[PDB]
């Protein structure tokens, strides 16, 4: 039962694995999409700033 | 007459300026560099309020340096503008006189750019006018 | 003016000019029989490297840029840039007399750090 269990920890060490490289993606592109909105933003502030 | 000059070296040939035409003297931390600068000048720094700029002396007068073992800059100061000069050593407060003083520069570079020359104690002590250096510099 | 850095050196740029702000991919970027270019908007406008124009020592190797479009007369030119510091409303000094041959710069500035910052002219740089 200890060889069951201890396979059920690999069950879980492979399951934050997956979850790992799925969760840095999505913080990848919360990186991008902040980014963009950051030069998004400037391009209205640098053409706002001319526009009286 | 009883002239009071700055004395400094560079690769152990001697120097000097008068003190009438001297600001400050500093160690180089930082010049600005300026994109597409003339070969005998380093950039720019602000001293005293104003934007001064850091030349290369022995590169406007024809002369050996290193610029890893030259890393004091004397600032100068005319009428017209203030400018600092970049070299090796600094010496100091030197009073000379007329009489050990020659005004053979038919041999020189900077020989129509040059007061003179002081033979005192051994050494060749070469005597410059700011102005006439100042003027080649300018663009 | 934009206040933009490449070598982590200060260059100010006339924000009344300008025409957009966009981060360029190198795969696009080709050359026909001249200079640099980049297709935008289907229109081919004549991209160049700050850093190249000032002839001045920078990065070898390729990476998506930041580049500033500028316009001048009835057209418009692209400028990249390395990256983008933050806009101000500056005070234009003269560049001085030892640099009077140079045309890249109206004017050189002190920032309200203490930084020197050199203002580009539009219609210095073909």
């Amino acid at each position: 039962m200890i060889s069951n269990s201890a396979k059920d920890v690999e069950r879980v060490v492979e399951s934050f694995q997956k979850g790992a490289e799925e969760i840095t993606s999505f913080v990848e592109t919360i990186n991008a999409i902040a980014e963009q909105t950051n030069l998004l933003a400037l391009n209205a502030a640098i053409e706002a700033a001319r526009a009286g | 007459k009883e002239f009071e000059v700055l004395s400094f070296e560079i690769d152990e040939q001697a120097l000097a300026f008068d003190v009438d035409n001297i600001e400050m003297v500093i160690e180089k931390s930082d010049i600005t560099p300026v994109p597409k600068s003339r070969h005998f000048v380093e950039g720019v720094i602000n001293l005293r309020g104003r934007i001064i700029p850091v030349v290369n002396l022995a590169k406007i007068l024809g002369i050996s340096f290193d610029e890893q073992k030259m890393k004091s800059i004397i600032v100068a100061r005319t009428k017209d503008v203030e400018v600092g000069f970049l070299v090796d050593r600094v010496l100091g407060v030197l009073r000379i006189t007329e009489n050990q003083l020659d005004l053979t520069n038919v041999s020189d570079k900077f020989g129509k750019k040059s007061k003179g020359l002081v033979k005192t104690d051994g050494r060749l002590i070469i005597y410059l006018d700011i102005d006439k250096i100042i003027e080649e510099i300018t663009v | 003016a934009l206040l933009v850095k490449v070598n982590n050196l200060v260059y100010a740029i006339p924000i009344a000019n300008i025409d957009t702000i966009l981060s360029i991919s190198k795969e696009d970027i080709q050359r026909v029989q001249d200079r640099d270019v980049i297709v935008i908007r289907g229109e081919v406008i004549p991209v160049y490297r700050l850093w190249e124009v000032l002839q001045i020592e920078h990065k070898e190797e390729l990476e998506e840029m930041e580049a500033v479009i500028v316009r001048v007369g009835n057209r418009k030119y692209g400028i990249v840039v390395d990256d983008l510091l933050g806009q101000d409303d500056i005070v234009i000094k003269s560049l001085g007399k030892v640099f009077s041959e140079v045309k890249e710069f109206s004017g050189a500035a002190i920032l309200g750090d203490g930084s020197i910052a050199l203002i580009i002219n539009v219609s210095g740089i073909v």
